[PDB]
């Protein structure tokens, strides 16, 4: 622990088992402060457009979340291209998440 | 290595030579040293099985891209590359080579 050392490493490889390929995928983010630290409540007349069909209510909150709902998020082009060429098929196993060298600024 | 293409072996497989052993038709009924030119007519017919057991070097690419592959196409055609026509004669469509994954030099 510390400031001077880190708390991981980078490692964004594909490691082809047997019948398992293991993705990994490290990215650098950036976290501004959302709202103003607020829990805003928004309307489709909190941006004025008005459509029955477009009406919502709801709230703003001051957080942000990590998103890896894609594929290219995990497969390079050609990673994609080794699995979709000989594969009748796949599915996730097992998911791990890291969050390391957190810097505020 | 052999010029046209291939594995050159100091001890390739050996060859396999195979004969119908001859049957004399009938001897005359006193003696001649000549050597038995009449023969019974005779063909033999049989199944052969060859067995080969081939070992791979998986390709073990880090390339993002994807690579070109072997493919076939899909547009209607008369009959389907490497298939039997209408007569029952096999053909093979174009010469396929073994060189479409990618190495750094």
């Amino acid at each position: 622990d510390g400031v001077g050392s880190s708390s991981g490493n980078w490692h964004c490889d594909s490691q082809w088992l047997g019948d398992r390929v293991i993705t990994t995928s490290t990215r650098t983010w950036a976290l501004p402060t959302y709202n103003n630290h607020l829990y805003k409540q928004i309307s489709n007349s909190t941006s004025g457009g008005s459509s029955n069909d477009n009406a919502y209510f709801g709230y703003s909150t001051p957080w942000g979340y990590f998103d890896f709902n894609r594929f290219h998020c995990h497969f390079s082009p050609r990673d994609w291209q080794r699995l979709i060429n000989n594969n009748w098929g796949f599915r996730p196993k097992r998911l791990n998440f890291k969050l390391f060298n957190i810097q505020v600024k | 290595s052999p010029l046209m293409g291939g594995f050159g072996m100091k001890h390739p497989p050996p060859q396999i030579l195979i004969k119908n052993t001859p049957v004399p038709a009938d001897p005359p009924t006193a003696f001649n040293k000549d050597k038995l030119n009449s023969f019974i007519t005779q063909y033999s017919t049989g199944q052969v099985s060859v067995e080969i057991e081939w070992e791979l070097q998986k390709e073990n690419s880090k390339r993002w891209n994807p690579e070109i592959q072997y493919t076939s196409n899909y547009y209607k055609s008369n009959n389907v590359e490497f298939a039997v026509n209408t007569e029952g004669v096999y053909s093979e469509p174009r010469p396929i080579g073994t060189r479409y994954l990618t190495r750094n030099l």
